[PDB]
């Protein structure tokens, strides 16, 4: 429930902010805590009770909170840093106690930004024999590695039947995704032209097949 | 022996803890009695500056003794299993 | 002082019950009370349960309310989180944490869970062995016309990892670029690989990818078509 941004990046040296945005119910009400996640290790405690800090985190990590929403300070950032946070808070709503955030990837940035290559590929003309339709979206080297996959079908998006995996790092220290997208070869004829749009800090690259 | 000068060392640290949790509550009660009177004039910013400094200070505290009160517990049960 | 120890990563198939337990080291959890809080993979963490170990009391989330019972043993310090009626989506990384509010345990404005468990992976998927099926990827009429094209080949639902790729016997090298695999939601993998070639050689080579699984020991050779 809890609305937080994809990735933020920054330098060694630089003070990073992760956003979390809440509703009255969670956030304007009540305590917001904050957790760093290290790749295969358990989310540990890095904030807790609005701005109040743990034993062996360090001063640099600074958490704020202002109305509905709430924000984490990283200042000086370090290769130690490189990690998945997530905020929450107690939520008075029927949704259930205790909301977390969806997570933010943050990271040091040693090589430099690399504009993400996405090649999408029509339904196969074997596959279409077997009652199948399967649209392959593939996006090769960028950085950093998040990136936000949006399908379209003649204007309106689609949500069901998708599957997008973690970003993985290349040979190159890049970065490379893949989206997968199952219809009925019905469902295909139909439509005029299928898009893959794919979101990198901010730009949006789409590239349009034609049944 | 050994195991004893370990857990009274931990007793007299968590002592040391409680106080300091104390003396800062304390702190906290003049600030409120500070608000109440303040507010009896009637029928300012660095007072929220202040509740909440004091309160990451106790707050700290309490997590250490926390943790200082699982370590005597567990070191109590270590020093009655080496009695028995 | 207290730690939380996790044991128990097992895969099971649709409709089945998973015990994990929670059993602490260092410290006892008396005063405190230890929750349940399930990751799915790439997605965040959600709070499953709750209970207090001295007390007995217990608190569960909607979504799982009548399928999740957990229970606390406090003679040997273990927690146990039990689920039946296993669903697809339920494959997910499973931690066990304390809050650190003694009174008052639960809806108390509190939330502050420190010590949490290594975590266990319980997987939901009914495969065991599974062969890949093979689709060549056509490239576009767009994407050839200008100075170089790129093909491709689609290997569709097989179960375990993992599977390695190869172009034309093993010559091609030079521009292959494998994908890692997509977990779908039936719990099978599926993998694409791409290879870069110049526009002008569509017409008379022929480009065959070598598809080969070890568990199934399944072999699909699949030729590309323009």
């Amino acid at each position: 429930v809890l609305t937080q941004p994809p990735s933020v990046s920054g330098t060694p040296g630089q003070r990073v902010t992760i956003s979390c945005s809440g509703s009255s119910s969670n956030i304007g009400n009540n305590y917001v805590y904050w957790y760093q996640q290290l790749p295969g290790t358990a989310p540990k405690l890095l904030i807790y009770k609005n701005n109040i800090r743990p034993s062996g985190v360090p001063d640099r990590f600074s958490g704020s909170k202002s109305g509905t929403s709430a924000s984490l300070a990283i200042s000086g950032l370090r290769s130690e840093d490189e990690a998945d946070y997530y905020c929450a808070a107690w939520d008075d709503s029927l949704s259930g106690p205790y909301v977390f955030g969806a997570g933010t990837k943050l990271t040091v940035l040693g090589q430099p930004k690399a504009a993400p290559s996405v090649t999408l590929f029509p339904p196969s003309s074997e596959e279409l024999q077997a009652n199948k339709a399967t649209l392959v979206c593939l996006i090769s080297d960028f950085y950093p590695g998040a990136v936000t996959v949006a399908w379209k079908a003649d204007s309106s998006p689609i949500k069901a039947g998708v599957e997008t995996t973690t970003p993985s790092k290349q040979s190159n220290n890049k970065y490379a995704a893949s989206s997968y997208l199952s219809l009925t070869p019905e469902q295909w004829k139909s439509h005029r032209s299928y898009s893959c749009q794919v979101t990198h800090e901010g730009s949006t690259v789409e590239k349009t097949v034609a049944p | 022996t050994v195991q004893v000068r370990k857990l009274l060392s931990g007793i007299v640290q968590q002592q040391s803890n409680l106080l300091r949790a104390i003396e800062a509550q304390q702190h906290l009660l003049k600030l409120t009695v500070w608000g109440i009177k303040q507010l009896q004039a009637r029928v300012w910013l660095q007072w929220d500056k202040e509740i909440s400094n004091y309160t990451h200070i106790i707050y700290e505290l309490i997590e250490e003794s926390q943790k200082q009160q699982e370590k005597n517990e567990q070191e109590l049960l270590e020093l009655d299993k080496w009695a028995n | 002082a207290l730690q939380l120890v996790q044991s128990g990563a097992e895969v099971k198939k649709a409709g089945s019950s998973v015990r994990v337990s929670c059993k602490a080291s260092g410290a006892t959890f008396s005063s405190y009370s230890i929750s349940w809080v399930r990751q799915a993979p790439g997605q965040g963490p959600q709070w499953m349960g709750g209970i207090v170990p001295s007390s007995g009391a217990a608190k569960y989330a909607q979504q799982f309310q009548g399928r999740l019972t957990i229970t606390a043993d406090t003679s040997t310090n273990t927690a146990y989180l039990e689920l039946s009626s296993l669903r697809y989506d339920d494959t997910a990384v499973y931690y066990c944490t304390r809050d650190r509010s003694r009174v008052r345990y639960f809806d108390r404005e509190s939330g502050w869970f420190d010590p949490w468990g290594q975590g266990t992976l319980v997987t939901v998927s009914s495969a065991s062995t599974k062969g890949p099926s093979v689709f060549p990827l056509a490239p576009s009429s767009k994407s050839t016309s200008g100075g170089t094209a790129a093909l491709g080949c689609l290997v569709k639902d097989y179960f375990p990892e993992p599977v390695t790729v190869s172009w034309n016997s093993g010559a091609l090298t030079s521009g292959v670029h494998t994908f890692p695999a997509v977990l779908q939601s039936s719990g099978l993998y599926s993998l694409s690989s791409v290879v870069t070639v110049p526009s002008s050689s569509l017409g008379t080579q022929t480009y065959i990818c070598n598809v080969n699984h070890k568990p199934s020991n399944t072999k699909v050779d699949k030729k590309v078509e323009p």
